[PDB]
RNA sequence: GACAAUGGUAGGAGAGCGUUCUAAGGGCGUUGAAGCAUGAUCGUAAGGACAUGUGGAGCGCUUAGAAGUGAGAAUGCCGGUG
RNA sequence: UAACUUGGGAGUCAGAACAUGGGUGAUAAGGUCCGUGUUCGAAAGGGAAACAGCCCAGACCACCAGCUAAGGUCCCAAAAU
RNA sequence: ACCGAUAGUGAACCAGUACCGUGAGGGAAAGGUGAAAAGCACCCCGGAAGGGGAGUGAAAUAGAACCUGAAACCGUGUGCUUACAAGUAGUCAGAGCCCGUUAAUGGGUGAUGGCGUGCCUUUUGUAGAAUGAACCGGCGAGUUACGAUUUGAUGCAAGGUU
């Protein structure tokens, strides 16, 4: 190819969801985590079994 | 926060002054400063499998085979380095500004005579890579070199 | 936003109206009265400016009150002090100051607004059948069923 | 033609100095020394001063007839406080401003 | 000399010679568009459709084939940390009556 | 005792509207010099 | 690579002071009091176009009233018989013959009276 | 061309817009870059231009990479200013 | 016109009012606890004067077009003195 | 494909320094004239500061607080409005009076009418008299490594891989 109109293979990437920045991308207020108990903190959930 | 100097002191008390609970004068939201997420020192590279670098390095060659971009000659003959006398050698015969010139052994002279040009790169037949391959608009190869390329990408 | 005719001075004549009152009972005079001053009854309505035209009620004490309203219905009053509530009956309206009785009748059907204030202004009501508007030349108008 | 004077970082704060600055704009320039000569206020003897400061640019530099010009504009701008702080109670010290003025009076004979 | 023409899904009460606004019709500019649809012919004769007036029909030529102003669309929630907010032009067409017919 | 609400820039030109000052007395001296202060003897620049 | 807040946010808030002009001081000068207006007026805006197609059918009714007592007919009897007439004409139609050419207004009045 | 669908919070999915940097290509700039200010411009949106001032040196665009990538709220922190 | 199976990712385990079947209480509660619906929650629009849960009815977006539902038609205030 | 002066060492600046503490100890803020100082000779007002000229310079609203100078805030002017009016400050509808554009079924103002109890977070439910925000500006929160599992992609395959 060239270095100006390389294009990758289709299906091959994704972009990542950002999560936590603003209202309209629907993770942005609570991020995915519902609102309160410990699967609501940062390092909170419990340990797999 | 860790990293930071200073800050261990919690800066006020918990209840009663009517300011908000900070816990340290070095916590991220304070101006000195504590970092959240910031770069780390990592390596980027990685691997392919290593039939995938012969088949990159194939397609790399062809494609400046098939858009003509593929000039072999005989060996360059320089016995002393002269930038000037090589920039001659890519008029002679037509080159884009962006040239690759491939010798079998490393060639000291047009090593040498094609190091200051810019655009123009000399590179050994076990040393070719993808990038600079495909950054070149044109190889120019040589007998001994085709011949070695030949042999170990297939 | 194509095409509607909105009215504008020097776009509205308003003229001036005669209701005799007597033999009237007060809320059927008083309805009528109240779409006159608000131009209801003309075709170049518009709610925003005052179209609607100028009613004189030159009888007013004759008023018809069906049923007991003349004993009862007593009008309230407060004057904003403590324990200043004050009434007066129907009746006792009617014999003493009855111009007050019709214009409060007509300018409860008014709106509340600025313009509602302005098209009441337009309501000159007269206990006792002489007017002094025969300068301004009113016309009869008879009320409709 | 306009003659123009400026007081930059004058310590009487921009609140003071805009009352007795009513007073004088729009009148006559013999007149405005009258109102600001028997204010007793604290700015009267700065306005004056700045008042003489353009009438005199404008007989000097600009060749104006003295006698008959009027102020134009009079006004005060805010310059850069000083802020000082104050010992009240209970080791609870509190700011003070000390606030500065630029003051401006230009005067003219309204003619081009 | 007075029409009340049927244009888009309304109807528009022309005179001759002015300039009128209609929901965008399938006409190049510069052409002539007939206007098949009249309720009412008035003026000095008055011929009032049955539904329509049987014939009568509205001549113009087609000015300006155009966007409208654009209005933006913004509706929120109070609470509730949905919103959406969106543009919209609305097409237009210029057309001008020149002949009148009953 | 503490303001509920901050007063706007409007309510605070509206309150001081009589916050204002006067032009003072301003009569001639028909002796010599400028404008006195009217029943004033004069002190400098003036003959009252 | 450090991105740092530049020029991005100054941009999206001075188009939100500038559609918010016209408003009482605070409310076209300070960007999180003219943000709740500005998102309140585009409410507004909505919900008023949806009303503006009914305020003006309520503005063309009563003028067809008021003309049509004028030849002793209500509303509600006017437009029974001028539907049963056939006649398809709008309320805003109706409403604009009966202000310019009041005899056109008779002569459909007297369609739809002998149309019952 | 028909026909059908399109309120929506936790939440799931999709497609995007901008930001800084890199690579290659192609560019623009003292005949005035970036910023900044103003405007009645364009796009369905995040946004994009253009013009004119100011400004006195850089910065776009295309494709693809990387991320300290997007703020109105935390009795947030630091500045100013009421 | 769905259903089922397998897999990736979830949020929720404080519900509410009406109507109805009940227990409890006092054939008391805007009570409480269940069965059953609907609505709100998460649903703006119209009506119930105002009025999350009632009544009608689900908003892709323009329109200064028409018919209609619950509700209404003297004046406020559209339409039957 | 590290930072650009609230970043990056606490510290780009006569920093562990002013400053705080009895003491250990805690600990700042503060970079930018111009190419060149050519850093304003003289004149005027003023006690001086400051200004107004003149002059230097490409530029002096580049004058030593000196590159650009954004908002909050403070002003001075104005075009249209406003002293019978009950207001979540708009929003549609609109006369009047001004104005002339990135010229397009324009811009500013608003007599009057209709509608309309901020925003977050919390909740069964908030105009809520529940919480949070004086305002403006900057800063300020799902990252990385390693492993695991899933898809997507691409090799080549009874083998694939270092």
């Amino acid at each position: 190819m060239k270095l100006h109109e390389l294009k990758p293979a289709e299906g091959s990437r994704k972009e990542r969801n950002r999560v936590g920045r603003g209202v309209a991308t629907g993770n942005g207020k609570t991020s995915g985590r519902g609102h309160k108990g410990q699967k609501a903190r940062s390092g909170g959930g419990v340990r797999p079994g | 926060r860790s990293a930071v100097s200073g800050g261990g002191r919690k800066p006020w008390k918990q209840k009663g002054t009517g300011r908000a609970r900070q816990g340290t004068i070095r916590a991220p939201q304070w101006r000195g400063g504590g970092i959240v997420f910031g770069p780390t020192p990592r390596s980027y590279a990685y691997k392919m499998p290593k039939k995938m670098r012969r088949l990159a390095l194939r397609s790399a060659l062809s494609f400046k085979a098939q858009e003509n971009g593929l000039t072999v000659v005989d060996a360059f003959n320089f016995e002393a380095p002269k930038t000037k006398e090589f920039k001659n050698v890519l008029s002679t015969l037509e080159q884009p500004k962006k040239v690759l010139v491939v010798t079998e052994n490393e060639d000291v002279n047009v090593e040498l005579s094609a190091r200051n040009i810019p655009g123009v790169q000399v590179t050994t037949a076990q040393g070719l890579n993808v990038l600079d391959i495909t950054n070149a608009d044109s190889l120019v190869i040589t007998e001994a070199a085709a011949k070695k390329v030949e042999e170990v990408l297939g | 936003m194509r095409q509607t005719f909105m009215a504008n001075e020097s776009n509205i004549e308003r003229k001036w109206y005669v209701i005799d009152a007597e033999g009237q009972t007060l809320g059927r005079l008083s309805s009528e009265v109240a779409s006159i001053l608000r131009g209801k009854n003309k075709v170049t309505y518009t709610p925003h400016v005052d179209t609607g035209d100028y009613v004189i009620v030159i009888n007013a004490s004759k008023i018809e009150f069906t049923g007991n309203k003349e004993t009862d219905k007593v009008y309230y009053r407060h004057s904003n002090h403590p324990g200043g509530i004050k009434s007066i009956t129907a009746g006792e309206l009617r014999r003493t100051n009855p111009e007050r009785l019709i214009e409060n009748s007509i300018k409860g059907m008014l709106p509340s607004t600025r313009l509602g204030e302005k098209q009441g202004k337009k309501l000159f009501v007269y206990g006792g059948a002489e007017h002094p508007h025969a300068a301004q030349q009113p016309e009869n108008y008879e009320l409709r069923g | 033609m306009e003659a123009k004077a400026v007081a930059r970082t004058i310590r009487i704060a921009p609140r003071k100095v805009r009352l007795v600055l009513d007073l004088i704009r729009g009148k006559n320039a013999a007149e405005a020394i009258a109102i600001l000569k028997l204010t007793n206020k604290a700015s009267s003897p700065v306005i004056e001063k700045v008042l003489m400061s353009a009438l005199a640019n404008a007989e000097h530099n600009y060749d104006m007839n003295t006698d008959e010009l009027v102020v134009k504009e009079a006004y005060a701008n805010e310059g850069p406080t000083l802020k000082r702080f104050r010992p009240r109670a209970q080791g609870r010290a509190s700011a003070i401003n000390k606030r500065t003025s630029h003051i401006t009076i230009v005067v003219s004979d309204g003619k081009e | 000399m007075f029409a009340i023409i049927e244009t888009g899904g309304k109807q528009i009460k022309v005179e001759e010679g002015q300039e009128i606004f209609v929901e965008k019709l399938d006409v190049n500019e510069g052409d002539t568009f007939t206007f098949d649809k009249v309720l009412f012919v008035g003026g000095d004769s008055v011929k009032v459709g049955a539904p329509t007036v049987e014939g009568a029909t509205v001549t113009a030529t087609v000015n300006k084939q155009g966007r409208g102003k654009k209005i933006t669309v913004f509706t929120y929630k109070r609470r509730k940390n949905s919103k959406r907010k969106k543009g919209h032009r609305q097409p237009y067409t210029k057309l001008t009556i020149d002949k009148i017919n009953a | 005792a503490v303001p509920k609400r901050r007063t706007s820039k409007t309510r605070k030109n509206k309150r001081r509207t009589h916050f204002k000052i006067s032009v003072p007395g301003m009569t001639e001296c028909p002796n010599c010099g400028e404008y006195k202060l009217s029943h004033r003897v004069c002190k400098n620049c003036g003959s009252y | 690579p450090r991105v740092k807040g530049g020029t991005v946010t100054r941009a999206r808030r001075k188009k939100t002071i500038k559609l918010a002009k016209g408003y009482f001081g605070s409310k076209h000068t300070l960007y999180k009091v003219a943000k709740q207006q500005v998102m309140k007026s585009g409410q507004y805006a909505f919900r008023d176009r949806r009303q503006r197609k009914r305020d003006f059918r309520k503005l063309w009714i009563t003028r067809i009233n008021a003309a049509a007592r004028q030849h002793e007919m209500s509303y509600s009897r006017l437009m029974n018989g001028l539907k049963k007439a056939g006649i398809d004409i709008n309320r805003k139609m109706l409403s604009e013959i009966a202000i310019s050419d009041e005899k056109a207004f008779a002569q459909l009045v007297t369609k739809a009276k002998d149309a019952l």
